[PDB]
């Protein structure tokens, strides 16, 4: 359905398409930098979609090595 | 009662060394992230004359987002801020729009519910 | 430590453990200032976090069993351990075997001209950094 | 929460007008509406004790007494602030020594020594004018004996002398909760019991005041009614976990759901123990 | 076209007729500009202004005589009073020059925007200098991004987002001194 | 019988009896000669009786 | 006991007669369990206690509302709704003592919104506690005050249910009653919104 | 305070003493028990100046573990009794020497 | 003086002596005190009371007075 | 908590002069010359005020 580059087309974002070409970036440095840049890979938070009021879910979420490649 | 005092004493003598621990971690926690607010500022300033600044704006679907703190022993923040989130949420609605209401932060959530219940998703 | 007086032991002591316990007098003051502070383990600064744990690996090397008094020669060299580093990877739970570690393991005549000189002398000195090198610290 | 049993002593400690003499009225009026659906040998006959209040406060429970009909039960025993010294420290005695006709004759007795505080007040007064050395807070050394030789006379009787009971409520009255004082000490080592009411309960609405905390029962649920008994540890233990989430219950903004379930769990049970003075249930 | 005059002064006095006056008029991101797009100047002959920006940090805030952005139609170069653009940006190399010595900043990829008053704006995500690339693990990864072959459509947008990376990765880093 | 005072902190949280002991307590100079001051001046001149 | 005793037992209504009494007692340092104040408890129908840290906030008459104690706050003898009032006032000057430790270290911005509803209810109606006596017009100058029963039940009834929660707390320190803190928080309002230009002197060039 | 929380009997472990805790006497395998239930419960009351107005958020998991380690022992503490069978429903509990160290 | 008192805290109530800093008004109702006219102090102290002909000719005399700094 | 020079221009000479003071109210003491060597000196009330 969609019309736009190949990651629009494909179902992602360009912030994931973006901060994939930034993930595999900073895989590709060297150790003294590559540690350094680990550091803001991680990605540590949880949201919970609340319907009611104060009811909710909860995803919580978890990474250290970046963005998920995968379809969520 | 002699020794109510002398039990009171002990305990206030150790909030006044726990406190004043919980304040040093706080500045040196502060030192450390001004060095990364003024690297994430740059960024922001290009969008900003590429797209202006438009906050009263005819739309009819919205997502206000109210940032705050987890903890919740910062003093005044993330009500302060809840009270400018009503401030925007009475400022925006002359026309019968959508609001999506979201919060980061624990304190956020513990707060927003309290004047917005329905639009909180 | 921080109520217990001697008024008379400014100069009033064993010179060899002189050398080291006027450093220990000052490592657990500091420590003791940012003991109650640094309950929580989370959130420290580089500097006073050291002071928090050179001051538990003393408070653990000062603390012995009931009934077995230690000759001065052999808890000066305990301490000296301590005050020193040697002792600053074993974490706080092996500091009790780590001492009777530097006891078993060094060599024993070290003892003997310590306590005949009463002092660390330079030479000593030498010989008390090399010999407390080849200890096996049960911190493994 | 504080079951009494027939032959205990039930100590109603609390400061100044906190609801003691309140639930030993309630004692007492409640008597009335048990005697009528029991048989002779279930009967409670009550004894009130006044040493060292007013005339107009032994006036206004005798117009009461007899408004509900608990005076044909009841023995009024008054030695009211104008008494002498010696008839306010005999009365406690000479009330239950009346008291102790049912116990004796194999009926049931119940007798409240309002103000025990003020017995031995007027106890201390007749012993430094006797020049009998003062000890603690003035106090004679024998106010202990003072206090045990009178405590120890509500028993329940053996079957080979009756089976009858006396049933002692006194009421000590502290000083800014201070039970540490030298005759709540002492009373507190005598008897079974303590219903300790306190002043900042009874301004939080919670009426009768009674510390769930420090109120305990040494006959316990030994003598309770059952099916009161099946419901009451449910209602023992939800306050005692009602009582240590609070002192967190400042930060109603941080929900757990899990300690808020029994932070309202708590709080039903304690709006249930609430109840308005002069109707017994 | 233009029926709905908003603003962050225009905020402002609507703001004081429906909310509480105890509290001031909350901030805008505009107020912290110093720099806005349409207004006359800040070109100074050859010398425009440049930002580079990536969002944790700042690489470069000069003026400069020309930059040379990688666009995903190819390499162009800025001048002085270039012509007004947004170009978005491949992964490749930022060159920003002002005399005999260069700058070379290998970019992951993210926009860059020329504005009507001479200024640039480098606004992309991870800026590898060229100095402090692994050119080890350029071709380890290359292997398993060339042979990854997924049916779902969004590991290929990914893998082709894959490739594409340290393809000019390489190319960057052979014919250079 | 309650006893009308004037006083809002007195007719409302502790009313005074007409014909009870009422008392006053407090000490050095938080002014519990002004309050007498006041009931003086506020019951027993809408009294009818005599005052001692 | 006895002294005191058998002199307060003679201070009473009888049959024939009606003694109503009023009697001031001193606390020796601020002590209540000092004996004399302790033993003088006992013999009184209402009792007024009056405390040094209510006074030095400056509300007058400084009656301590959770020591002051009477046998007519009684449903039966004063009416349901004068009763309900009363405790519902005590029951939030109560909950507000409860909190003054945790305000005292942690502040004001710690609170539950719950808590800090009845912060601010309890600070209304500690400040509407108090009232200008007529005694005290010659030292004070503010006039005094005969608060009828009817307005400060329906004036605290007023508090406790939320009518005046957007009022600001000053308005209710030495009024009458419930009318007198709005038209002291229209005087407090306009007080901050008048303002004249060169202020009307006409002091210079007076003639003669 | 023991008994506030309910654990009976209310038996304060840190205030108990005994001249039998001696490890000459009881053999270390009991003494070392022993001294370690003490440090884990002294522990946990110095650490209760902060989880008891914070909320155990702030330790790291590194002294989280010496609470839930502590509070646990509190409770194994608690005994039920063969003479309170009569005050509360249920049965009495003796236990051996070798069960209480193994269990602790 | 008692009119020297109730000068100077005429001078201070009514704004005459406001901009003046803080660490100089012990030095600037020293000036009040002694650059304004002896009369208002012996027509004050002898009426006793500030009478409108003088609270007209004292805030004239107050405006004359050279404050230090300004 | 903040740093050397964390705080004002202003404020680095008031711990200059501040720490310059503190050395200056130290004295050598001439009954303590005999275990310490340097001579003591008395110092006259007209040089320490002068001197501060
Ligand atoms: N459950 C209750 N509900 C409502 N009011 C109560 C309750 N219990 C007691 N009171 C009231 O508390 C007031 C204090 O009288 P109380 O029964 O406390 O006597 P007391 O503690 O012996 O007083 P004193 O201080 O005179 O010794 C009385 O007005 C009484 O009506
Ligand atoms: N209702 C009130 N209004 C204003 N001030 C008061 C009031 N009551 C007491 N004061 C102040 O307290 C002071 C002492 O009061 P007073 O009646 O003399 O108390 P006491 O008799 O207990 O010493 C008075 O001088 C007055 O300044
Ligand atoms: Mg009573
Ligand atoms: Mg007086």
């Amino acid at each position: 359905a969609p019309s736009g580059p190949f990651y629009r087309v494909a179902g992602m974002s360009y912030l994931r398409y973006s901060n994939i070409c930034a993930d595999l970036l900073r895989n590709v440095l060297k150790e003294p930098f590559k540690a350094k840049a680990q550091a803001r890979q991680a990605i540590h938070f949880r949201q919970a979609p609340y319907v009611d009021g104060k009811a909710g879910a909860s995803k919580v979420y978890e990474l250290e090595n970046g963005i998920p490649k995968t379809a969520n | 009662s002699n020794q109510a005092v002398k039990q009171r004493i002990r305990a206030i003598k150790n909030i006044g060394k726990i406190t004043k621990a919980m304040k040093m971690v706080a500045a040196s926690k502060m030192k450390n992230a001004q060095i990364a607010v003024e690297q994430s500022r740059g960024l922001v300033d290009p969008f900003v004359r590429l797209f202006g600044d438009f906050p009263a704006v005819n739309s009819n679907k919205s997502v206000v987002v109210a940032v705050t703190s987890d903890k919740g022993l910062c003093g005044g923040l993330n009500s302060n801020i809840t009270k400018y989130t009503r401030a925007t949420l009475a400022t925006t609605e002359s026309e019968g729009k959508d609001v999506v209401v979201v919060s980061i932060g624990d304190k956020g959530r513990s707060q927003l519910t309290r004047i917005e219940s329905q639009r909180y998703q | 430590v921080g109520l217990s007086v001697s008024r008379v032991g400014s100069a009033a002591q064993f010179p060899g453990m002189k050398q080291v316990a006027g450093t220990l007098k000052l490592e657990l003051a500091q420590y003791r200032e940012v003991a109650a502070f640094a309950q929580f383990g989370s959130d420290l600064d580089a500097a006073t976090q050291y002071v928090l744990e050179r001051g538990a690996r003393l408070t653990e090397m000062l603390k012995q069993k009931q009934f077995a008094p230690i000759p001065i020669e052999r808890q000066t060299v305990a301490v000296y351990a301590a005050t020193k580093g040697f002792l600053d990877k074993v974490r706080v739970q092996d500091i009790v075997a780590a001492e009777e570690a530097v006891i078993s393991q060094v060599n024993p005549a070290v003892f003997k001209i310590l306590k005949a000189n009463g002092k660390i002398t330079p030479a000593l000195d030498a010989h008390l950094k090399a010999e407390l090198r080849k200890v096996k610290l049960p911190g493994a | 929460l504080v079951p009494i049993g027939r032959g205990q002593r039930e100590l109603i400690i609390g400061d100044r007008q906190t609801g003691k003499t309140a639930v030993a009225i309630d004692a007492i009026i409640h008597q009335k509406n048990c005697n009528e659906q029991v048989p002779k040998a279930q009967r409670v006959y009550c004894v009130y004790v006044a040493v060292g209040q007013k005339r107009s406060t032994v006036a206004q429970l005798v117009k009461l007494f007899t408004q509900t009909g608990a005076m044909r039960y009841t023995i009024m025993v008054s030695a009211t602030a104008s008494d002498a010294a010696p008839l306010q420290f005999l009365a406690p005695y000479s009330g239950c020594a009346m008291a102790e006709y049912f116990r004796d004759t194999g009926k049931h007795g119940l007798i409240i020594y309002d103000d025990l505080s003020k017995q031995s007040v007027a106890y201390r007064q007749m012993s430094l004018l006797l020049r009998r050395p003062p000890g603690r807070e003035a106090f004679p050394g024998d106010v202990f004996y003072l206090h045990s030789r009178l405590l120890e006379r509500a028993a329940k009787l053996s079957k080979e002398l009756g089976g009858g009971s006396l049933t002692a409520f006194p009421v000590i009255e502290t000083q800014a909760g201070d039970v540490s004082a030298y005759i709540a000490t002492n009373v507190i080592s005598i008897t079974d019991g303590q219903i300790f009411l306190e002043t900042e309960l009874f301004y939080k609405g919670i009426r009768p005041a009674l510390n769930v905390g420090l109120s305990v029962s040494r006959v316990g649920s030994a003598a309770q009614f059952p099916g009161m008994k099946q419901v009451a540890g449910t209602l023992k233990l939800e306050l005692a976990q009602y009582r240590e989430v609070a002192a967190f219950a400042q930060f109603g903004s941080d929900l757990d759901a899990a300690t808020q379930y029994v932070l309202e769990r708590g709080a039903r049970l304690t709006e249930m123990l609430k109840q308005k003075q002069f109707a017994p249930i | 076209e233009a029926a709905a005059p908003a603003g962050p002064k225009e905020f402002t006095e609507v703001w004081n007729k429906k909310a509480p006056s105890t509290l001031i008029v909350p901030e805008f991101p505009s107020n912290y500009t110093a720099v806005k797009a349409v207004g006359e100047g800040q070109v100074h002959g050859d010398a425009f202004p440049v930002n580079f920006y990536t969002p944790h940090s700042i690489l470069s805030q000069a003026q400069k005589d020309t930059v040379v952005l990688p666009g995903v139609d190819g390499y162009f170069g800025v001048k002085a009073s270039h012509v007004p653009t947004i170009a978005q940006l491949k992964p490749g190399v930022v060159e920003l020059h002002s005399g005999a010595e260069s700058e070379k900043f290998f970019v992951s990829g993210g926009f860059a925007f020329v504005h009507p008053n001479g200024v640039t704006d480098i606004c992309v995500l991870e800026a590898a200098t060229l100095d402090q690339v692994d050119p080890a693990a350029v071709k380890s990864a290359l292997a398993a991004a060339s042979a990854a072959q997924p049916t779902d459509e969004f590991e290929q947008a990914a893998n082709r987002a894959a490739i594409e990376l340290y393809s000019a990765l390489e190319s960057a880093v052979e014919a250079k001194a | 019988e309650i006893l009308v005072t004037g006083i809002k902190v007195v007719d409302l949280l502790a009313p005074y009896q007409r014909g009870g002991k009422i008392g006053l307590f407090g000490g050095a100079g938080v002014g519990k000669t002004v309050l007498i001051m006041e009931l003086i001046n506020n019951v027993a001149k809408a009294h009818g009786g005599f005052s001692v | 006991a006895t002294d005191l005793g058998g002199l307060q037992e003679r201070i009473t209504t009888t049959t024939k007669g009606s003694i109503t009494s009023v009697q001031a007692v001193y606390v020796p340092a601020d002590d209540l369990t000092d004996p004399a104040p302790a033993t003088t408890f006992a013999h009184l129908d209402a009792t007024t206690v009056l405390s040094r840290s209510i006074a030095e906030l400056g509300i007058y008459p400084a009656v301590d509302p959770l020591d002051s104690t009477s046998r007519m706050l009684n449903p039966n003898v004063i009416g349901a709704e004068h009763y309900n009032v009363a405790r519902g006032v005590q029951k939030v000057l109560q909950d507000y003592k409860n909190l003054q430790d945790i305000i005292a270290i942690l502040g004001m911005d710690e609170l539950s919104e719950e808590d800090k509803l009845t912060v601010a209810r309890a600070r209304k109606i500690q400040r509407f506690l108090s009232q200008p006596f007529q005694v005290a017009e010659v030292f004070t100058g503010t006039p005094g005050k005969y608060v009828d029963l009817a307005d400060t039940i329906s004036g605290f009834q007023g508090v406790l249910t939320g009518k005046y929660d957007d009022l600001p707390e000053m308005a209710f320190y030495m009024v009458g009653d419930i009318k007198e803190v709005k038209e002291k928080a229209d005087k407090m309002a306009k007080d901050i919104a008048s303002r004249k230009e060169a202020d009307n002197k006409k002091v210079s060039e007076e003639l003669k």
